[PDB]
RNA sequence: AGAUACCGUCGUAGUUCCGACCAUAAACGAUGCCGACCGGCGAUGCGGCGGCGUUAUUCCCAUGACCCGCCGGGCAGCUUCCGGGAAACCAAAGUCUUUGGGUUCCGGGGGGAGUAUGGUUGCAAAGCUGAAACUUAAAGGAAUUGACGGAAGGGCACCACC
RNA sequence: UAAAGUUGCUGCAGUUAAAAAGCUCGUAGUUGGAUCU
């Protein structure tokens, strides 16, 4: 306590905080790349999904809606984006 | 330290330090000590951070050289563990020890027979030395202390972090206090290894000098 | 009730700490001593204190004693106190050092070290006494 | 709900000198808190600050040196004239020889003092010593 | 303690706390006046000299004193950096 | 607490009178009953006719008769 | 003044805790705050056991347990010694007894 | 006297009064 | 004939020591009352400001005991409140009297508007609380004098202020309590950090250091 | 002694449900609501985010049950020379003579008295609002010693018992 | 009238001394976040 820096935090205690906590707040999720077992063109998807996210080329269920991060369909592989 | 390559910790000071298992802490973390852990193994126990050990004991060191009476320091041990370290400590450096307990007043009270005044004090443990910690805050009197993960930090000055529990510890750290107090008085080379060997001060459990004998 | 008083405790205690040399384990010769070296003005006090102090004779014969520090003895007992093994107990050829702490080694920069011998971590992670 | 932004970063800065702290961190920022910043830097009471750009509203960063011995604000913020403020000083500053009264005139905002040399009255904000 | 005259009307001047630089009082028998003997860069040993530092009873009564002769001692070399 | 805002002066008013309404002394002088009830009628002194010669056990602790008249 | 920081009672963050009844002078008492003792004990006492397993039919029985739970209010509990006072600095130990 | 029992009292004597003037 | 027992009093008695002031800036507890008489012996009043007889009850009857405030002080710059309690009223004079001497705290002095001059009035307004009594020192201009309850006025006086406002709050009737709160306005005259104190310190030698090798002789 | 009671027997209204009144409780955390700052520690309930390793299973990801942490909102607890307070105590009852974040209710020695009266609501019982004359030097709160107890624990004695 | 910071705007109190409405909603009133040289 006392001498703590405020002005450079440490990159790990600044991802311990909470997002609105931090010296400039910087949301949690991300987007993600998802590519489909079978298709061969991949989909832009939110990490924090309300919805039921098709294949906008087949009919594969791509990710189901949960309490937070949203649930990659078996197999589905994803990327992170940036 | 002050970065000079002559005060830096070498390996054999290193192998010491391993061997009597000083940098394993306990299972609980003081927030005061925080900054001279490292990490926290897998079993709960913390791992203390040597370099800085090192660092807090030469600034100890440095702190106990700057008294011209050597007499004038106090060295106190309440619990066994490290009152023949304490004593070993007193003769090879000067100070005044107090080993055993520690009869309350002894700094306020200047009837009693054994009233006296230092101008430094060192404890082994401040949970088993808090009497003497808070005696001191009466006489304006610095305090050196040998903490643990769960030391608390009220009332002491330089806090020299490390395993306080085991024999082998707290014998080796009064061992190299008074190495290092030694060292930079002038007496005792910083080449030629010291003579006494730390053995001299491990408590030595009545039980083990029995099979001793 | 064979208790002594305050008064037979700290005379015997005392007098055995100003003249340990001339005393010993013989009542009848401790009550002589006390009685040529103090000025104990009834004999059954007299009897009371030299008892006692028989009884601390062979007390400090097995050992230390809280009451009594006798400074010649203490020399002595830091004489034993000195006992030193031929081999250091910290010198050991191979050390047992967790993963945690060789990275804090090798952070230290003394990964270099050979004598550490890193052993396997602990699996689980039961290391909290049950509540209840 | 939160109300007078500058009361919040005065007892902040307060508590925090009250705790021996070295800094200080203050939410939400505001001009008139910056202007009175430095209206207490000019006295050497705070020491060096540092705005951080939230796009939504800034924080400051505060260095403090142990100089600060109270700083407050006063609400509601009165009008205050030329003949009132040795009134307003006397009931509000330790001394004669330190302590300020800070007041935002049409001139900006700044120290009582300040106001006397210009000859403006105005409205008062807060003080500090 | 400066009169318009120019003499120092003041019995004495107090020491501050080095680490909170607090006005240590007459009568604070939990304050320090620590001495540390610097090392010189060749020998190893102590040359005569020493750096002071002045901590008040309430910085130890928060058990801060020890960050803060830490600190003191950092930023005058005697204690070498991380 | 208090209210403080610029505008709040006639609460602060109304508050203050009504409140001073349950001051003993303010409520005795300013209401009229003890006026009306006071047998001098606000007067320091007052003349009358002695009734008759009484006398006064008095108070407990301490035992004498106190000579008054009735007037 | 305030004698205990719970009121002598358990009851946080509802309002209102449902009576029951002690069972030795049937007074009603919020169930939070009556004391409450589980008694496990063997149904024959042990200066009947030898009587009882010698006279038997069967070989290793072992005789049946008798589960009462047994609610007592404060009054009773002090009465019938299975609470007492403590001092000050006492009463803020919640650690069961030894026993 | 008990406060509860005060007040019952009062309000005995409040029914006489009510009754009375009817 | 005195034989110090503390350090302290052994360097005072030795020459060593100069003045009480050098104790004051290393904050040393004075503990020998020897001190304060040879440093100010000459210029020290004392005043018992009240006796009171405190009772504690017993199987048989009260047992009394007589408790005595002393206040003591040079009337330039010193001060020192004592409390003492005591079977015999004498007996409690005197312990209150050397608890006073051993009290004897540094007051600072400031000017009210222009500095010159020598300090008459306190240095900023100042605040002591003992038990519910708040009193609160103001500075106040040249030649008013002390505008206060007899009780403070008394320790005012005897500290060395000429002039100074006085504001009390709480149950002032209780005599012991009004005189710590003013004894602690007092003493915290030295501890306010006021701007012409921002100067940082030069540390010295504390008389333990300086005088070692006379103390290791002695 | 008396018992219009405490204990026991019987037992009306009531206790239960529906529909209308009543709006009072030690309706209590005896602690207004909103917002900011100010110490630690271990738990616990809900939600989310990570991580070895065990279990449902026997293989697949799962998802559940544990285990080790993190974040957020809660019921709390321990601790602390934060600071307060008359103190008991309070991390708020702190950031108050260094006195101003916003705002509602409300108190002003003890009785008379929550009484009389008027108004108003109610079938009623009663609710809300609510005095004065007069009387009185105390009433009251925390805490300390004793004394006492039909409270709990120990200890002692052939002027106790065995 | 001052003393009375015992009417308190300055400047009082409401856990236990007298005191926070049983609880919530809600008109008037009072107060109201950055930001524009
Ligand atoms: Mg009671
Ligand atoms: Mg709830
Ligand atoms: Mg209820
Ligand atoms: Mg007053
Ligand atoms: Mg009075
Ligand atoms: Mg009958
Ligand atoms: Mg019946
Ligand atoms: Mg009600
Ligand atoms: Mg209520
Ligand atoms: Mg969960
Ligand atoms: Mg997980
Ligand atoms: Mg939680
Ligand atoms: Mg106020
Ligand atoms: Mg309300
Ligand atoms: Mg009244
Ligand atoms: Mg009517
Ligand atoms: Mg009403
Ligand atoms: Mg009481
Ligand atoms: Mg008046
Ligand atoms: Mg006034
Ligand atoms: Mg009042
Ligand atoms: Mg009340
Ligand atoms: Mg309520
Ligand atoms: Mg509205
Ligand atoms: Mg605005
Ligand atoms: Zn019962």
């Amino acid at each position: 306590p006392l001498a703590k820096d405020l002005l450079h935090p440490s990159p790990e205690e600044e991802k311990r905080k909470h997002k609105k906590k931090r010296l400039v707040q910087s949301p949690n999720s991300y987007f993600m790349d998802v590519k489909c077992p079978g298709c061969y063109k991949i989909t832009t998807v939110f990490s924090h999904a309300q919805t039921v996210v098709l294949c906008v080329g087949c009919s594969t269920v791509l990710c189901q809606p949960t309490g937070g991060k949203a649930r990659l369909t078996e197999g589905c592989s994803f990327r992170r984006k940036q | 330290s002050g970065a000079l390559d002559v005060l830096q910790m070498k390996e054999e000071d290193v192998l010491k330090f391993l061997a009597a298992g000083t940098h394993l802490g306990g299972t609980n973390l003081d927030f005061q000590m925080e900054q001279y852990i490292y990490k926290r193994k897998s079993d709960g126990i913390y791992i203390i951070n040597l370099k800085r050990t090192w660092e807090k004991l030469l600034l100890a060191a440095r702190a106990i050289v700057a008294i011209e009476n050597p007499a004038d320091v106090s060295v106190i041990s309440s619990r066994n563990t490290g009152q023949r370290a304490v004593l070993k400590f007193a003769a090879a450096t000067g100070a005044t020890p107090i080993a055993g307990r520690f009869t309350p007043g002894t700094f306020t009270n200047q009837i009693q027979a054994a009233f006296r005044e230092p101008r430094l004090l060192v404890v082994t443990d401040p949970r088993a030395d808090h009497q003497p910690l808070t005696e001191a805050s009466y006489v304006n009197l610095p305090t050196i202390a040998l903490c643990n993960t769960d030391s608390p930090l009220r009332y002491v000055d330089i806090a020299i972090p490390c395993n306080n529990k085991g024999a082998h510890s707290v014998g080796l750290m009064w061992w190299m206090l008074a190495r290092e107090v030694l060292r930079m008085r002038g007496t005792i080379s910083r080449e030629h290894p010291w003579e006494v060997m730390p053995d001299l001060y491990f408590y030595r459990d009545p039980e083990e000098i029995e099979k001793e004998e | 009730g064979r208790v002594r008083t305050k008064t037979v405790k700290k005379a015997a205690r005392v007098i055995i700490e100003k003249y340990y040399t001339r005393l010993g384990n013989d009542f009848h010769t401790n009550k002589r001593v006390c009685e040529e070296i103090a000025i104990i003005p009834s004999k059954k006090l007299r009897n009371k204190i030299a008892g006692y102090v028989t009884h601390l004779m062979k007390r400090i014969q097995r050992g230390p004693v809280r009451g009594i520090s006798i400074k010649l003895q203490e020399e002595e007992r830091e004489r034993r106190d000195n006992y030193v093994p031929e081999v250091s107990a910290l010198d050991q050829e191979i050390i047992e050092v967790d993963p945690d702490t060789k990275e804090m080694l090798k952070l230290l920069d003394f990964g270099s070290l050979s004598n550490l011998q890193v052993t396997q971590p602990t699996v689980g992670m039961n290391f909290k006494t049950p509540r209840g | 709900v939160r109300m007078n932004v500058l009361a919040d970063a005065l007892k902040s800065i307060n508590n925090a000198e009250k705790r021996g702290k070295r800094q200080v961190l203050i939410r939400p920022c505001s001009k008139v808190i910056v202007r009175f910043l430095t209206v207490m830097m000019k006295h050497g009471y705070i020491g060096e600050f540092e705005i951080i750009d939230d796009h939504r509203a800034g924080k400051i960063v505060v260095n403090l040196t142990g100089r600060l011995n109270k700083c407050g604000v006063i609400s509601p913020r009165f009008d205050v004239q030329l003949k009132d403020l040795e009134k307003w000083q006397n009931n509000l500053l330790p001394s004669r020889q330190f302590g300020f009264i800070v007041l935002t005139t049409s001139a900006g905002i700044m120290d009582h003092e300040e106001a006397r040399r210009k000859h403006t009255g105005g409205k008062i904000l807060g003080f500090f010593f | 303690m400066q009169n318009d005259a120019g003499e120092f009307v003041d019995l004495y001047v107090p020491r501050k706390c080095s680490a909170s630089n607090r006005i240590i009082g007459a009568k604070d028998h939990a304050s320090i006046q620590m001495n540390v003997a610097e090392v010189d860069k060749v020998t190893g040993r102590f040359n005569g000299q020493f750096k002071t530092y002045a901590i008040c009873g309430a910085i130890r009564r928060m058990g801060e004193s020890d960050d803060s002769i830490l600190r003191l001692a950092k930023a005058d070399g005697i204690v070498s950096k991380n | 607490g208090k209210c403080r805002g610029l505008r709040t002066a006639r609460k602060l008013r109304s508050h203050r009178r009504d409140q001073k309404w349950h001051d003993k002394q303010y409520k005795k002088a300013h209401l009229g009953t003890a006026l009306k009830a006071n047998p001098f009628g606000g007067a320091s002194h007052a003349k009358g006719i002695v009734l008759e010669k009484v006398g006064v056990e008095a108070k407990q602790p301490n035992s004498a008769i106190r000579k008054c008249v009735r007037v | 003044t305030k004698k205990r920081r719970n009121n002598g009672r358990a009851k946080k963050g509802r309002g209102h805790v449902q009576p029951i009844r002690c069972t030795n002078c049937a007074r009603c008492v919020p169930k939070d705050k009556a004391i409450k003792k589980f008694v496990i004990r063997n149904i024959v006492e042990a200066a009947a056991v030898r009587d009882i397993s010698e006279a038997s039919v069967f070989d290793a029985y072992v005789l049946p347990k008798l589960y009462v739970k047994l609610h007592y209010c404060v009054s009773c509990v002090i009465h019938s010694k299975v609470v007492r006072n403590r001092s000050r600095e006492a009463r803020k130990d919640r650690t069961p007894p030894p026993r | 006297m008990r406060a509860k029992w005060r007040k019952k009292r009062m309000r005995r004597l409040k029914r006489k009064r009510r009754k009375m003037r009817q | 004939e005195w034989m110090p027992v503390t350090k302290l009093g052994r360097l005072v008695k030795d020459m060593k020591i100069k003045s009480l002031e050098e104790i004051y800036l290393f904050s040393l507890p004075i503990k020998e009352s020897e001190i304060i008489d040879f440093f100010l012996g000459a210029s020290l009043k004392d005043e018992v400001l009240k006796i009171m007889p405190v009772q504690k009850q017993t199987r048989a009857g009260q047992r009394t005991r007589f408790k005595a405030f002393v206040a003591i002080g040079d009337y330039n710059g010193h001060v020192g409140l004592g409390v003492k309690c005591s079977k015999e009223v004498a007996t409690a004079i005197r312990g209150a009297i050397i608890l006073a001497k051993l009290s004897i705290v540094p007051v600072r002095r400031g000017y009210w508007g222009n500095k010159i001059g020598k300090p008459h009035t306190v240095p900023c307004k100042v605040t002591g609380r003992c038990g519910s009594v708040l009193v609160r020192l103001i500075p106040a201009p040249r030649g008013t004098g002390i505008v206060s309850a007899p009780v403070p006025k008394k320790l005012l006086m005897m500290a060395g202020i000429d002039d100074c406002y006085t504001s009390a709050r709480g149950c002032t009737a209780t005599l012991g309590n009004f005189a710590k709160a003013t004894f602690d306005a007092i003493s915290k005259t030295y501890s306010y950090l006021t701007p012409d104190l921002w100067k940082e310190t030069v540390f010295t030698k504390s008389p333990y250091q300086e005088f070692t090798d006379h103390l290791v002789k002695t």
